[PDB]
């Protein structure tokens, strides 16, 4: 899970890329990108809270 | 400039029920002062000076906060608490106001009534045919309203309006309207509005043929 | 008591000047300042500037600062708000305001002004009761007023004699930017038969007045 | 958004107008390069410059780039475009990607404008196969730059080590040593499997708190490749 | 409050002379420099020159000496500029401001000089929404505005009422020495044909006003 | 006799972003002036003496400098901050304007959408042409627009024109014009335009057949 | 880099006025959290993640803020509150401290009482004599004490020292030292104290003369 | 060659207090660099790319500015701030440092205590005669210390010494050797050292008699 | 980690040699410009010049070109600059420093050069405590370190045993060319006659230490 800050710069994000590295005896390591949808009209949630 | 992040921008909260919403303000100022707007009136001076009560406000509001943070509290709500408010200040120039915080009145589901209407032969006249489709007196206010013409789905025709919630009840009413030219409509037979609604176990169809009498 | 009375709303041609007006009483004049708040279909709230009545000092929001102008009238007790050249961005409802420090404590009751070349009446059509609009009972029936414009339009039904339940469905914009409402009533199903339901349309930006007949269909 | 760039091979005029013996000003800041691994995947890679430039004269048609390394190769970019300066919010600037790096380099670069040392220069000398993004050279990996054997090494009675480590599969064979202030035990293995093996390694001394050393024998790097150390600890 | 008021816009023959005026009110009229600014379509600012109101007393920017002159009126609290002989290189907006020290704290609102040989009212051609469009989906549709001169047109979409989704394009000089420009909406294609869309072309310097339809293409 | 270069002529800033803009006089001044000005209207004063803010300016800007270089600030970019601003000196005559910086603001990237317009038959009965791509709220501005007739490539025949950004979504639309004879316009079928854009990962193609509804 | 900027640096308070304090970041954080420290102990984590309790920390006290602005604020002052009330972020390195909010007890106001002590012979055997004045037990902590040696004002060779708040009844105490060699000392009869404060319509004088037991 | 006008060259301010000092170039450079130095050691990288905090440097430090016009702002002082702070370039050869703003603490007014010491006899056996004064202690900087010998004011025989800001509470102390031939000094009685200072309602003079104890 | 260690200080008499090195390490030698700056006592910094040890380009500063020269070893990573033929006006502190783009980020720690032809020791006398040197229960007491030359002396008290209040004033230039210096403490008047007090000084250019025991003046 992620949390966005809530400032001006939400209003140009596009996606958030996520890097897991396992340290096991042979590490391993993937990437995943979430692209968003839409743009970020308001900086928070506007049920409360932040995106 | 002075912005003011006011949250939630949407609530309803249940009759009792304790309410707080908060107005942040982008840099500091020394008041907060909040406006009740309820549909179709001006603003009305509510809280002023961050934590007075305007004349003929109920002690259940209270107003608190400092600096940039600040917020307006209702003990137990009432339905004639539901209303958009406003925090405003003028520390420095230009005054502004809040984004408003719009609060409406929980009650328990209540499923609509679906009614039907077909477009008149007046209308037919001038070339166009708007179907009518009623949902009457329901809670909570999200619902789907489908269409279909001879079993085909229809999206992009129709258009919804929504009634402010009923001062005895606190029910919404809903109409979607399926705007076709003369010809299209005549070239079909049978129209249905299709509701998806929480207060109803399945979904409710309400239908119509053309060239009945 | 203190009282804000505006002017009436305003249909302006774009390009054309306006200039609105509040009406102040029941305080001493000299003794408030004046602000002037837009507030558009979007429904957040605008500040326009304030005008202080004893000495004339303003103060804008640099969004209208070039486009209002604040004035006073000390012997009418009178503050206006003037636009040199109205654009349909500006179509929206206009409060003043009285302050003393930083907040308002007394609003005028709002002008509203549309910046366009026309207005256009609205056509009205029946929702007609039937079967397929009855339940328990009770039978819906109303009228569909559409392709008006600008707000608003009011109406009542049988003149006001009618008591019954009522909803009032707000306006619509159309892609044509004319609008459209529905008003309907509820009233007995076993009453269709035997009395009649007139909707009293009325549109004062056009001068229109409406009466329609709503008929049952006669397919049940 | 701005005007392309198509580059080419073009002759150079030759490694004097770029190397002089005077300093230019540190602040003339209008080339940029740096280091960057191509391939995405965890393999190997090839090492690659990114060479950027920004553009006061108005107007241009091609830059120039000369990289040297101590190797002598020029680029030429051409503007498929121009506008008659500046028009996103940032400068104007250019990248060109190619100049596969070596290790343990120093590399001098130079840039002008056509038509018009260099304002446009910078210099820097590559790291070796220790680097994170070197280590990614193929060279490197064949000398085991990748490997992480996570060696564990236990003091199981007087003269006996407990060695643990994570085989690599670019090779079978490994050299355990244990050393305090002199080597006192040494071990060769072999191991087919990738896995997390075990070696007792008999030690002559007092082994607590010495050096162990793991050489890899991967047949690519022969006597040199990197070596990985650890230390002889006491059991659970 | 400080408001300079400047006279309408003006179509001149070339080689004409030509005066616009800048009306003071709100201060002391002798107390203030009044300084005149041209602003081209390249949008770069050129002070053409002040004049001191108490006196008289002007200053020119070199590059303009004897094409223009500065006068006021004290009575009338006006200030004055003439051009002798408005050429197609004097085209552009003119502006009147006020200076304290060195800045300027009030502008007037512009006044727009066209040197133009003849007037020419444009032709209005459909563009016209496609059959071949997605089911929902958006069309969009407009008015082509042709080989009018001077400028501007203005154009309006049902009398004012539809402004969402209007995109009016800046006008283009075309090698006829001709403006043309094009004046577009986007609306929900199961609008076409249920809804009127009409443009209001308005073109002043030729006393042109035109209203066009724009329907679908007529498949036969 | 002293002159104000500005820097840079044009800009687009992201939402949030820290903003300067540069005046530099030809030769050294006591003070700059800026204003800004939104398409449409008069300049208006925005920050005078160098460092002193108009009544209404959002403390969000700053100017400085001294000598022959000055700059104005933003702290963090509004969208309502877009406009030409430019600076002015009256330490000599004459009074004069630096050439502008165009402050832009930044959006997520957004691809047009395209819709070709045939020519009308009143348009080609006066033995004319004109043929009108249509490029609809799209972001970055750059765009490129091919026309191609029965797939010959055109060129010196089309211009283009471009809206400002829009107050409300920050997006441009374009308009292409291929202008044809009557009688080079029908010898010909196919009617294409082609849009290359840096939110189309391939280039959209809009068509009509000449004569077809 | 962030900074933290607390106000006031020095504050008091009477048992139960409201008391609102500020912590101000040089740039955005995540959190601000708040510590206690009493004279000679460790700080107490007090208030953290910008607005929750420690346990067992009075519900009077709340925290509030975002982006660079927060504040602690106690609704109700209680006199074990009195304390010195630090914030901290850490969402950049370095962590870092504000430089703190001493709360202080507001009472009513006291007047010193004022005593004064001759050097001891056992001192004056050294060749050096302290002449001590003692304003015990007043409120507020601001007093002016001149000495005076045959009614001349001295000055450059005295000090004051002032003790912390008293824990049972929150009156102040300061002493003033005034140094001379023995031959000064034994040059002069009248040693006077002059002691100004609130508490007193007039200044008090306590003296003693050299060697009259 | 750019050369660095600093200004001003030496300031004071209170802790607390916000700090500005600029840089100004004879030509136009794309960056300044800031570094700080307190007396005996190295310079230390404070502020780079003219806005840009080295590793370390509290973010109460900015720097700003473009072109030929570059400051450095403190937005309150503190005690550790005192130092002499450097603006530097090279954007061209030569690389160029400014001219240095020295940055004190400024504190309340504090009086000297005045010191005066007669030659020892060991520098009499050899020739030549020091009479030194002392003022310990001091703030502000400024003093006057004018020398009498037998009431004849002197002049171009005494030099004078002043240390740096003492750590613990920012004075001054300033040395006066007033030096003579050993024939002048044995021909003379009265030497005096008068001391005209801010904290000193009327100049205070020391003196000693040759010859006495 | 990145470390700039510079040689030691230097006494050298006016037209030899004498070469100051800067021993670096934590970096990439030959990445980075050295530069050299030299602080007088005036407190200005003078660059010098800087060199590239890459390939031992340099640029000067032209006070400097043709009396200081820099070099690089780039097997030991150090860097040096030498004064073939030092004058009195070279003494300074003189520093290295390392620099990418045109700011420095890390700099050595300074050498100390002193040209001096000759050296000579100082005499130090008391300056010995009394009533006309006392105040507030504190005797001042010191001792003046008189013509040496060149700098520096140090001064100690009770070998670093004495907690007291310290001044050690600057040394002045006499007008024989000659320095000066007083170092002065503070303690209680009380102590004048069981605690002794000595001062250490140190003058290692002419390899002179003297300790001075201070006392106050009794009458025959
Ligand atoms: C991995 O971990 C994360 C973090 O722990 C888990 O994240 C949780 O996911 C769940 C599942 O979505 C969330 O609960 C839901 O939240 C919805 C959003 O509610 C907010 O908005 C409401 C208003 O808006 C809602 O209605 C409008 C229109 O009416 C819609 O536009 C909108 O989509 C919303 O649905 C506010 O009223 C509310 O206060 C929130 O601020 C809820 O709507 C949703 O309720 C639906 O479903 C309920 C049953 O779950 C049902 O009772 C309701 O009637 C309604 O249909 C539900 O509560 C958590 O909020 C979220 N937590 C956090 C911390 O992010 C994630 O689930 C987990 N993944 C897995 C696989 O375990
Ligand atoms: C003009 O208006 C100002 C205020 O705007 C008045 O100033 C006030 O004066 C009254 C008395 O005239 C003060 O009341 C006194 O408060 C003392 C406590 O002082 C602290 O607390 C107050 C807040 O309550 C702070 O303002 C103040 O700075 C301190 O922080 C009490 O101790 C006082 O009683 C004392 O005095 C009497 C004799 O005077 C003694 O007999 C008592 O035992 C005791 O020693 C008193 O209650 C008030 O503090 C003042 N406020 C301010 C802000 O200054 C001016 O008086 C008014 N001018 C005129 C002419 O009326
Ligand atoms: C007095 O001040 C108040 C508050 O600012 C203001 O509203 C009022 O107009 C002022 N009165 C006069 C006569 O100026
Ligand atoms: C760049 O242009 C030159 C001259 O026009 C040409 O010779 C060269 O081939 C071009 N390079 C590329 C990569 O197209
Ligand atoms: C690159 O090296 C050359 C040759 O030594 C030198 O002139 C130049 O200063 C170096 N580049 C930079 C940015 O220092
Ligand atoms: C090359 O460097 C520039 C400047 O940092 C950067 O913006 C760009 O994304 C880089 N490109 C690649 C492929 O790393
Ligand atoms: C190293 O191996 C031990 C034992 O298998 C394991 O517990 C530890 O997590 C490993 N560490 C790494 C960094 O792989
Ligand atoms: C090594 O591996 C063996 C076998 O799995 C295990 O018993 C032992 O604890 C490990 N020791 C170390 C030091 O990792």
């Amino acid at each position: 899970s992620w949390i966005l800050r809530a400032d001006a710069s939400i209003r140009l994000l596009k996606a958030t890329k996520i890097c897991v590295m396992g340290k096991s005896h042979f590490q391993s390591y993937s990437c995943i990108r979430c692209n968003y949808t839409q743009a970020f009209q308001t900086q928070t949630r506007p049920s409360g809270g932040k995106w | 400039q002075i912005v003011l992040t006011q949250s939630p921008a949407i609530m309803s909260a249940s009759p009792g029920e304790k309410v707080t919403m908060t107005c942040s303000a982008s840099s500091s100022i020394y008041y907060i002062h909040w406006y009740q707007q309820k549909s179709g009136t001006s603003p009305k001076r509510w809280i002023y000076d961050t934590s007075k009560l305007a004349s003929g406000v109920p002690a259940r509001f209270s107003g608190s906060g400092s600096g940039t943070s600040y917020s307006l509290t209702i003990s137990s709500m009432e339905a004639e608490d539901a209303a958009t408010y406003y925090c405003q200040q003028w520390s420095s120039n230009p005054f502004t106001f809040g984004s408003g915080t719009k609060l409406e009145i929980k009650r328990t589901v209540a499923a609509p009534s679906v009614f039907i209407f077909p477009p008149s032969d007046e209308q037919l006249k001038s070339g166009t045919a708007s179907v009518v489709c009623l949902l009457n007196n329901f809670y909570p206010r999200e619902a789907k309203v489908q269409w279909k013409v001879d079993n085909a789905l229809q999206s992009g025709n129709s258009q919804e309006s929504v009634t402010e919630q009923d001062s005895k009840d606190s029910t919404y009413s809903l109409s979607s309207t399926l705007t076709l030219s003369k010809a299209d409509y005549e070239k079909h037979k049978v129209y249905a509005c299709e509701v998806t609604h929480q207060g109803l176990s399945s979904p409710v169809t309400k239908s119509f043929n053309r060239g009945e009498c | 008591e203190v009282q804000l009375q505006q002017s009436g709303p305003e249909l302006v041609k774009p390009g054309a000047s306006v200039k609105i007006s509040c009406k102040t009483s029941g305080y001493t004049f000299t003794e408030y300042t004046i602000h002037w708040v837009k507030q558009n279909h979007g429904k957040s709230l605008d500040w326009i500037g304030g005008i202080n009545p004893n000495n004339g000092g303003t103060t804008y929001n640099q969004e209208f600062k070039g486009k209002a102008t604040l004035t006073v009238d000390k012997s009418s007790s009178t503050a206006y708000m003037e636009f040199r050249s109205l654009t349909s961005e500006d179509s929206a409802v206009y409060y003043c305001a009285r302050s003393y420090y930083g907040y308002v404590d007394y609003w005028g009751q709002g002008t509203t002004l549309t910046a366009a070349a026309s207005t256009k009446g609205p056509s009205v059509f029946p929702l007609a009761p039937s079967s397929k609009s009855t339940s328990g009972g009770t039978a819906a029936l109303g009228c569909l007023v559409k392709d008006y414009f600008p707000e608003p339009v009011t109406v009542s039904w049988n003149s006001g004699a009618l008591t019954s339940g009522v909803h009032t469905f707000p306006a619509v914009l159309q892609s044509s930017g004319l609008y459209s409402l529905s008003s309907v009533v509820t009233v007995p199903s076993s009453s269709l038969g035997t009395q009649t339901y007139i909707c009293n349309v009325n549109h004062k930006p056009s001068n229109t007045k409406v009466d329609k007949k709503a008929e049952p269909k006669s397919c049940d | 958004p701005e005007p392309t760039i198509q580059c080419g091979s073009e002759p150079g005029p030759s490694p004097e107008w770029m190397v002089r013996h005077t300093l230019t000003p540190g602040d003339l800041r209008d080339l940029r390069v740096e280091t960057i691994k191509s391939n995405v995947d965890l393999e190997d890679s090839p090492i690659l410059m990114n060479i950027s430039w920004i553009l006061s004269i108005r107007l241009l048609k091609a830059t120039k780039i000369c990289v040297m390394g101590k190797s002598y190769s020029c680029i030429r970019c051409n503007y498929t475009q121009a506008f008659q300066t500046r028009p996103s919010g940032g400068k104007w600037t250019f990248s060109y990607v190619g100049f596969p790096v070596e290790l343990n380099t120093v590399y001098f670069i130079g840039a002008h404008n056509i038509p018009n040392g260099p304002s446009m220069a910078v210099n820097f000398t590559s790291p070796g196969c220790l680097d994170h993004v070197m280590k990614y050279k193929k060279k490197c990996i064949e000398a085991g730059s990748l490997w992480k054997p996570n060696i564990t090494a236990c003091k199981r009675s007087a003269n006996t080590v407990e060695v643990n480590f994570t085989t690599s599969p670019l090779g079978d064979r490994y050299m355990a040593l244990i050393q305090s202030t002199a080597v006192i035990g040494t071990s060769y293995v072999s191991e087919k499997e990738l896995t997390r093996t075990s070696v007792v390694v008999h030690v002559t001394g007092e082994s607590e708190g010495a050096v162990v050393q793991l050489t890899p024998y991967f047949h690519t790097c022969g006597n040199d490749c990197i070596r990985q150390r650890g230390t002889v600890v006491q059991c659970p």
